[PDB]
DNA sequence: CGCCCGCTTCGGGGCAACCCTGCCAGTCTAATACAAATCCGGCAATGGAGTCAAGACCAGGTTCG
């Protein structure tokens, strides 16, 4: 009941964002403080993938 | 208030607190090609596995 | 699979070293094996996490 | 939301238009032009047989066995066994 | 130079490459036009040859280009210039 | 003489974390009259698009006297 992934899966509606959970497909989530730390690594070509 | 006394979701709350666009959909997003497990521990590994 | 990094994140992320990129291998069964020397950077116990 | 694309079958439908590219264009010029003029490939509309006599000086008679003939030489396996598993 | 012989990911050894360059953004930026090179040699091989060179040192079996790409940087078989 | 400036008090707005997990909320005068608009059901002008039968015929492999 845990184990998860996706290659690609449904899209939201008034975003295109991917979905969320293992109900549907769904992706996971990239917040902000990951984005923090992505910014302080210096890698930036990976933040914009 | 709509239905079951609930206020509508006027233009300016896509914006304001933490379900606007800034703090929810734009800083962070769903991602593709993801997954999501439990661990465990792994002592036979090297440190770069 | 071989020689392709992947990126491990553990949330939530508290610091720098909260993500930090292996190299995989298969391993049977359904669990994210870890090294049980990046535990300490993670913060992460096996206790479900 | 279902509108959306499903990103494989679009690359699936390019792959599909080069596989049709080379089973086509593994015959003469006569029959695949005749054919890509018949179901509307390099335009929108499809001409008709009265259009496909117009432009190759001949009657539609011709243009229909040609089209006969040349949808007998396509239900060929050799022809058949790339493009079945595009359905 | 006492390691013990490396593995994997890390095969050429990260602190042999960062003697070639001045640091480590650099060195990402160097290794990864140097794969997009490679790359793009590899999918332009079937059609007529263009001025984008093929992997300089022996390949593997079947090896990722931007592998190619460090171990051309740690055999000193290229050259690079910043902005 | 009532008029007006320093203090004090009162109130309004903002924020208060981060991973999964989630799947649909209510009600009371009621009719006629008519007219315009839209649709739909069914032949009737085709007429063009395709189908078929036959044949005229150009000329290179294929088999006899
Ligand atoms: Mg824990």
């Amino acid at each position: 009941d845990k184990i998860h992934a996706r290659s690609t899966g449904p899209y939201s509606m008034i975003t295109q964002q991917p979905l969320g959970g293992k109900a549907q497909f769904g992706g996971q989530r990239f917040g902000e403080m990951e984005c923090w730390a992505m910014q302080a690594y210096g890698a930036a070509y990976t933040l914009q993938e | 208030t709509g239905p079951g006394n609930r206020p509508l979701k006027s233009l300016s709350d896509l914006l304001k607190g933490k379900q606007g666009r800034f703090r929810q959909n734009l800083l962070g997003k769903r991602v593709d090609y993801s997954g999501r497990s439990v661990i465990v521990v792994g002592p036979q590994l090297k440190l770069h596995q | 699979i071989a020689e392709h990094p992947v990126l491990l994140n553990r949330a939530p992320t508290l610091h720098r070293l909260g993500i930090q990129a292996f190299e995989p291998m298969l391993v049977e069964g359904k669990a994210i094996q870890l090294h049980p020397l990046v535990c300490e950077a993670f913060n992460a116990d096996f206790d479900g996490d | 939301d279902s509108e959306a694309v499903v990103a494989v079958d679009a690359v699936s439908f390019t792959l599909l238009q080069d596989q049709l590219q080379s089973v086509l264009d593994t015959l003469s010029e006569r029959e695949a032009g005749v054919v890509r003029l018949r179901f509307g490939l390099t335009d929108g509309q499809p001409r008709t047989l009265d259009e496909i006599g117009q432009v190759y000086g001949v009657t539609r008679e011709r243009i229909r066995q040609i089209e006969s003939k040349t949808m007998s030489k396509l239900r060929h396996p050799s022809r058949s066994q790339v493009l079945r598993d595009y359905l | 130079g006492g390691y013990d012989t490396p593995l994997g990911i890390t095969n050429p050894p990260i602190d042999e490459l960062l003697d070639r360059v001045s640091s480590k953004y650099a060195l990402v930026i160097y290794a990864a036009k140097r794969a997009r090179q490679i790359n793009d040699y590899y999918n332009q091989l079937g059609e007529g040859i263009l001025e984008y060179v093929g992997p300089l040192v022996e390949p593997g079996l079947q090896e990722k280009p931007l592998s190619i790409a460090l171990r051309e940087i740690h055999a000193d078989l290229l050259e690079h210039t910043e902005g």
